[PDB]
């Protein structure tokens, strides 16, 4: 876990 | 008059803001002059995201692996390095709306505005603060990595965060424009905590002077309180100490109004100890904590 | 995750504040095309007969330091409209639109043709706005964005004795009982936009914040009863249909909602918030809620 690094995928 | 959670105009960033792909991974750029800053983050291979290795990753890319999107143009990266957790991309050209602009690192309890970003456009702009616990309480989604936080109090815009991550008590984390996150979090998914929050007193302090310039009252006590006496009954409440520099900052609107420190420390003291009865401050029903002196005093300077 | 009140990126609307000078005052004016948009009040009882004897060099136009040429003057309403002799470069694609009460929009605070300050309004339905504005102010604007077009809903004129905000549409017209003289005015019982109350309620589910959700239901005509003794808006089918995307995506039924903001209203919070406020919010659209939580972006 519920850490995110918030860039985007696809 | 009136008191509103106002943040800085954000046209000077926005004519900033790019979108930095590389390979499966995008986020926002900060482009400045012939430099686009970003997270760190977007050359991970979004499988090793627990434990990846910067440097390495970083070496084994080319120039012509990061693809640069300013609108309809796209921006040739002719170099790269890495400046702690952000990524420094040279391009060929500079910007032409670059503003006059420094890097600051700010300390807890110091506000600032943000431009939420996706894919290099803006969403929108609000108010934060560096929490006590160097987190801060946004409004990010995945893709907003690359998003900053900002101050223009005159024509200077200084940078003071870029954002980087969420927690998992959904606050965020983030670091300075060179790179250094603010508190001890790292930009990898392993699993981190926020510690234990605590409410920035001489910000509640400031919004109370606020509240009093703009006409209320009803708070007010014909008590006074000791310094230490106060921080006694504060750190009962979570709430920051407070220090002779914080009463000292105080002092303007303690002039301004006519209302000593201590004298104000003891209506705290009161809503704190009896609760606020149901009534409101400034239209709001809890003890607001993210507007600092500094802020007070620009929005209700007359 | 997170909910913050947001405004929208004001870029497209710096570049077209300008500060508009005549005599003695100064006040703010918005540059579109060739035409400055501002309070007729900065010529100050009988406006035209004071417009008339103005000559073109009677009123001084700054952009920056670039000085703007006034080839000619017209009031619409309570809008002074001055034509220049350049379309200002930085024009944004916009339109002029009048906004209802309740319906929400950014001020872009400005003095001396600076803008200072971005901040998130609603409409009362009193036709009043809780602005942040001082003297100098006048001709500030807000407005909101609809994908790529700038929606200029309001310029502000100035403040009542109870400290909140009243102004007029881009056209001039007053939002609201008022008129731009220095008299004394009042506003008008206010009320509680309910519809935003139950976006915002949505944002709090949204977000993991549930704990007011009941297993009960209402009629909207149980609720508007209840609603109406507590000073709240009524809510309408059309109300009902806006939230529909909010409660499609949260598997609450807004008569599902409605039952709890009844419940909210006749026993309170209990000591509890919601989204981290200890008061009901009413100044989120349903729009405010998707564009907010679903990262939508603007060009
Ligand atoms: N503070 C106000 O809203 C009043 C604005 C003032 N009449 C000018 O500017
Ligand atoms: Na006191
Ligand atoms: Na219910």
């Amino acid at each position: 876990t519920f850490t995110r690094l918030q860039s985007l995928e696809n | 008059s009136g008191f509103r959670k106002m943040a800085f105009p954000s046209g000077k960033v926005e004519g900033c803001m790019v979108q930095v792909t590389c390979g499966t991974t995008t986020l926002n750029g900060l482009w400045l002059d012939d430099v686009v800053y970003c997270p760190r983050a977007v050359i991970c291979t979004s499988e090793d995201m627990l434990n990846p290795n910067y440097e390495d990753l970083l070496i084994r890319k080319s120039n012509h692996n990061f693809l640069v999107q300013a609108g309809n143009v796209q921006l040739r990266v002719i170099g790269h390095s890495m400046q702690n957790c952000v990524l420094k991309l040279k391009v060929d050209t500079a910007n032409p709306k670059t503003p006059k602009y420094k890097f600051v690192r700010i300390q807890p309890g110091q506000t600032f505005s943000v431009l939420a970003c996706y894919n290099g456009s803006p969403s929108g702009v609000y108010q934060c603060a560096m929490r006590p616990n160097f987190t801060i309480k946004g409004s990010f989604l995945n893709g907003s990595a690359g998003s900053v936080g900002f101050n223009i109090d005159y024509d200077c815009v200084s940078f003071c965060y870029m954002h980087h991550m969420e927690l998992p008590t959904g606050v965020h984390a983030g670091t300075d424009l060179e790179g250094n996150f603010y508190g001890p979090f790292v930009d990898r998914q392993t699993a981190q905590a926020a510690g234990t929050d605590t409410t920035i007193t001489v910000n509640v302090l400031a919004w109370l002077y606020a509240a009093v310039i703009n006409g209320d009252r009803w708070f007010l006590n014909r008590f006074t309180t000791t310094l230490n006496d106060f921080n006694l009954v504060a750190m009962k409440y979570n709430y920051e100490p407070l220090t002779q520099d914080h009463v000292d900052i105080l002092g303007p609107l303690s002039a301004q109004t006519g209302i000593a420190v201590l004298d104000m420390c003891a209506s705290l003291k009161e809503l704190l100890q009896n609760g606020m009865n149901g009534r409101t401050i400034l239209g709001s029903a809890l003890l607001e904590d993210e507007f600092t002196p500094f802020d007070v005093v620009r929005q209700c300077s007359g």
